């Protein structure tokens, strides 16, 4: 006798996997972009302090 | 009306997942904007102070 | 968890069905037994071409069901139209489970006039322990677009309900009969399922199916040709159908209305004819043995004897209730027996799920 | 505070009906009696779709009632149009009053083909308190849309009435029963509601609702065909069926009438018939057992035993009034039952409104 059951895998199983894989490349995307918004931050402060110092003089 | 429902059910963790991507990348293009800006201010009052 | 879902006909076009079995206790002995059944005409514009149209509605009447019922289960197993899916054979080797869901997958693909696009399911027609890896292995693919089970799943979702099983309506049929089918390990049996929207052919050794056919023809055809002739809507032809046919009083209908559907008669006789001379390739010199009739369309009077004499093999209806206990204080067996062809479906996905 | 509200007939159509019971005082004891009705044929225009299309002018009619009354009373129950109600059974989970009652919107929401715009309220077929939280809830909805109850407590805040329950009629009609129904508890039972808009059919075991179900068909199409066969205007035609149709002069006139009627004879018995088949999904096996009749345009002459004989159920004109004390010198009973058909809902949210 043969069980046969349609009841939903692969295509959508397909499309939760690409919908999880979509989403870790935004969050790589974003973690990368932040970090360049920080090293950036930093050497604002530094020129800011070489600044302070200029004015100080 | 339900067939609407459950392509909701189907598909939007993708689609609302997605627009969180797109919102937190829009800011991000935001706050790098907003820390560019305070570098060029940066270097303009060195301009003045030097020549103080 | 392990749950005792329940079962609706949900393709039945004509009429939405639905049956409870359980564990019914007595004398402290337990066994599979009918708790309930109920049914519903299915009102038009629900289902088109076997997708579900207005998936709303058809859950209005799911729910006008399972109150009726009075059930408190809220898991179920139902079917696909059998126009609304692929089942054919399929032959690969024998390997790593894995291996051959991608392999079946690829050779199913040109073999479905759709893009996947698909949800696919196979079974092996014979036991794949009983072979090596590399060879001998069948698998048979039943296939369906995503919106006819997206469709279905929407349907089951709002009446409450919790889909287990999508099943089809070919094998689900048989699974009523298939004890007294294992009974005869190596005896060929056919079945016929008649319905309203197609007719299903399976035909098998013992409880193993050996092959599936579906015909587009059905008993909308015949009640479609009685209101052809008589300008007559589809329910009133639909009627003169079941009770016209079938009276004592039916003397003077059988003419006016046989005249009616007799080219339907002469087609489904041909159509049947054609489907078993297609499978009929291996044991040349061989004849047939016997058969079993299902579906409301089988209940056209004299259509029994009309195939058993036209087809070459005794053709019998079938009591599908035997297969579980019925209380008779509850229900009455001439009745159970009475809609017994249109309900083998409805207690077939049932054993089903409490399976 | 605790008032004894009053009953009209508000969805009357052919009849606005107005009715008072009270704690009348004989002998020392008291009980529920009447004490007033009142009825006055329903201005058209005034109702159109079962909606008031002039709350103004239908409070003219409703103040006509009360001073016709001779009533002090200004509270009030009424019903909503069986056309501006959608009464459907609905499966859920036993929880919290809020959770069920947002769950319950929620379900509702498909199955209601307006916005919510809608006012909605629930009764569980079964006692809640014999199920725990999470299962077997079963709530059935009553659903309408704002500009109806809008137009209704319109109607009523100028006949300078108060209302404290709009009821549905089909329900309504059945409190006069509810005793002589809970006597048989698990006899099946059905009652017909036969009006001028639409005919209700809700059928119960016990005085326990199973279900109901509204036909568009009712006692305006009988006097439409009247009306069509002879041109005659809706007035004239309307009195050709009472008084035509069952004067024992009538011998000449059920042949010219009754070909007029006879196609909606046939329509309504098919209705009915359909119906009853659609309930009648577990008990396979059974029969039927007894069942009432209200509403005037059951009152047409025959039309109990055309019904009998046609469904295979025993249908019976019943008395209402027997619910109630009446003075035999203020009423005398012949009438009382003349008019307890028409007046079964007319009493009916009137027990409602001592309650």
């Amino acid at each position: 006798m043969m069980i046969r059951i349609n009841l939903l895998p692969v295509r959508a199983v397909k499309k939760r996997e690409m919908g999880r894989q979509v989403l870790v490349l935004f969050a790589v995307v974003l973690i990368g972009a932040g970090v360049a918004n920080y090293l950036w931050y930093d050497d604002r402060q530094s020129e800011l302090e070489a600044h302070q110092a200029g004015v100080a003089s | 009306m339900d067939k609407y429902l459950d392509q909701f059910v189907k598909a939007p963790p993708a689609i609302k997942f997605g627009g969180l991507a797109f919102v937190v990348g829009a800011l991000t293009a935001a706050n790098f904007f907003m820390v560019i800006q305070p570098t060029e201010e940066e270097i303009g009052w060195a301009v003045a102070e030097r020549r103080k | 968890a392990k749950g005792k879902l329940v079962l609706g006909l949900d393709i039945g076009s004509t009429s939405i069905k639905m049956i409870l079995l359980k564990e019914q206790r007595k004398r402290g002995e337990v066994i599979y037994a009918l708790q309930s059944f109920g049914m519903k005409p299915l009102p038009p514009e629900a289902i088109v071409d076997g997708a579900l149209m207005n998936s709303t509605a058809i859950v209005q009447a799911v729910q006008d069901l399972m109150s009726e019922l009075k059930v408190k289960g809220k898991d179920v197993a139902i079917g696909v139209s059998g126009h609304s899916v692929i089942i054919k054979k399929i032959q690969m080797p024998r390997m790593s489970q894995d291996e051959l869901e991608e392999s079946i997958q690829w050779e199913a693909e040109q073999y479905i006039p759709f893009d996947v696009k698909d949800v696919n399911i196979d079974t092996q027609i014979l036991d794949g322990g009983g072979n090596d890896a590399t060879g001998q292995m069948d698998v048979l693919l039943v296939a369906a677009k995503k919106d006819m089970i997206n469709d279905y799943t929407t349907v089951v979702s709002e009446a409450g309900l919790a889909p287990v099983v999508v099943d089809v309506d070919a094998f689900a049929v048989q699974n009523m009969f298939s004890v007294n089918y294992d009974v005869p390990e190596r005896e060929t049996v056919v079945l016929i399922n008649a319905g309203a929207s197609v007719v299903n052919i399976n035909i098998i050794s013992n409880g193993a199916t050996v092959f599936t056919r579906d015909v587009t023809i059905g008993g909308n055809q015949f009640t479609e040709e009685i209101q052809k002739q008589l300008n007559v809507s589809y329910e009133e032809a639909e009627a003169l159908k079941i009770g016209g046919n079938g009276a004592d009083a039916d003397a003077v209908v059988p003419q006016d209305v046989e005249r009616v559907l007799s080219s339907v008669a002469e087609q489904v006789a041909g159509e049947i004819q054609r489907s078993l001379d297609f499978y009929a390739g291996t044991a040349a010199d061989s004849n047939f043995s016997k058969v079993y009739l299902s579906g409301g369309t089988a209940k056209i009077p004299a259509l029994f004897k009309t195939i058993e004499a036209r087809t070459g093999v005794p053709v019998e209806i079938l009591n599908p209730f035997r297969k579980i206990e019925v209380d008779n204080r509850k229900f009455d067996p001439a009745f159970v027996m009475d809609v017994a062809p249109m309900a083998a479906v409805a207690v077939g996905l049932a054993l089903r799920r409490p399976g």
